């Protein structure tokens, strides 16, 4: 058995236990990820690498994760273009920005990125987002284009409770984002 | 207060390497927002 | 508030989340810091940096450590040079051998090493150690010669379990070593 | 059962710096051991 566990309700200026990748970084007690600038993308990891499979029991492990987010954006009409929670390999750099969130570089799938994105994708990209173009939550395996999704209402500069969690008796990822109001 | 969930089968196994790091990712375009995260906690048991 | 906490009940060959120094391997289920040979050094390391206190509170943190050990000799009258469990800054690199533990280099206090350790010392070195000549329990903190000792009876070949804790609001660090028998 | 107890005050924030590694160390010189950890847990809490 091997577990890990770490709960940070307030980001120092200098948190050695993250790595910081694009524009992202701590200020003001919390973990700014991108400012509301065009063209621009951040990414924060967790620094220690987590045994998510064991290949010789053929274990695979159990998790949750919840946190809290923020989308400030100009208005209700100008916005994009979302924020993901992933899970990829040790050495993960910054994909492309824009729609494809910083995590993906393609709506075809591809099995050498081997990231699993949950993503809450505020801007209708016609290329692969669904059809009805509102904002949603969606799964990502290896691609942008989504394996399900859910429509979500934003509520523009309002705290966001997330909680993912991974069962591995069944395989299910579930998600689920809860607002106060 | 308002919630929305959603759920998928998902077989980590196959998709991604048996050691991983997990982390936050926001972009914007010509269109944009500010992305913050405030809080953070997570777990996870193998075996 | 950040708190991180670990279990490692049976370690793996590839094992990522460690970093090995001098000798250390992982092998058979097992972190492996020394074989029975002579004049060597191995050490391991959880990798992520630990947020032991803050400059901006003031505040510092509680910690408990619990871990089980063997030391294995040829007989009970050959056996050097002892084990520690250590904090020491992210950066650290094995320091003088034999005696020396791989955490100090002197007898003489040395700000500059930064180094807290509770060492298990098997052989007695004469310049430093306790006069009785038995082996022992000791606190270090930046020297090998350790604030205070308590006498142990080494039990060769046994498995000991030992918690280490620290109090932050009385600064007192506690040690207690068991054996079955 | 044997069991050992030692305690001293350490004032751990005027010692070792803000961030640390926490680890194991061993060692052999003329004389020698196999020394090795079997299981391994830690639990921190800062604020
Ligand atoms: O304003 C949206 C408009 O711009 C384009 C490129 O001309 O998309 C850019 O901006 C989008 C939202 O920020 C990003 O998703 C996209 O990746 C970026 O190229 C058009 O596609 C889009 O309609
Ligand atoms: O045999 C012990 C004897 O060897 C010396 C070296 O001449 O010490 C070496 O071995 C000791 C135990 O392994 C280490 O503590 C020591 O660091 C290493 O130099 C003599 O000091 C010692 O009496
Ligand atoms: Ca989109
Ligand atoms: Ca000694
Ligand atoms: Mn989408
Ligand atoms: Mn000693």
């Amino acid at each position: 058995t091997e577990t890990t566990s770490f709960s940070i309700t307030k980001f120092s200026p200098d948190q050695q236990n993250l790595i910081f990748q694009g524009d992202g970084y701590t200020t003001k007690g919390k973990l700014t990820l991108t400012k509301a600038v065009k063209s621009t993308v951040g990414r924060a990891l967790y620094s220690t690498p987590i045994h998510i499979w064991d290949r010789d029991t053929g274990n695979v492990a159990n998790f949750v994760t919840s946190f809290t987010f923020v989308i400030d954006a100009p208005s209700s009409y100008n916005v994009a273009d979302g924020f993901t929670f992933f899970i990829a390999p040790v050495d993960t750099k910054p994909q492309t920005g824009g729609g494809y969130l910083g995590v993906f570089n393609s709506k075809e799938y591809d099995k050498t990125s081997q990231t699993v994105a949950v993503e809450f994708d505020t801007f209708y990209n016609a290329a692969w987002d669904p059809s009805n173009k509102e904002r949603h939550i969606g799964i990502d395996v290896n691609s942008i284009k989504s394996v399900n999704t859910k429509s979500w209402n934003l509520q523009n500069g309002e705290r966001a409770n997330v909680v993912i969690a991974f069962n591995a008796a069944t395989n299910v990822l579930t998600v689920t984002l809860t607002y106060p109001n | 207060v308002t919630s929305y969930t959603l759920n998928e089968v998902v077989p980590l196994k196959d998709v991604v390497p048996e050691w991983v790091r997990i982390g936050f990712s926001a972009t914007t375009g010509a269109e944009f927002a500010a992305h913050e995260v405030h809080s953070w906690s997570f777990h996870s048991q193998l075996g």
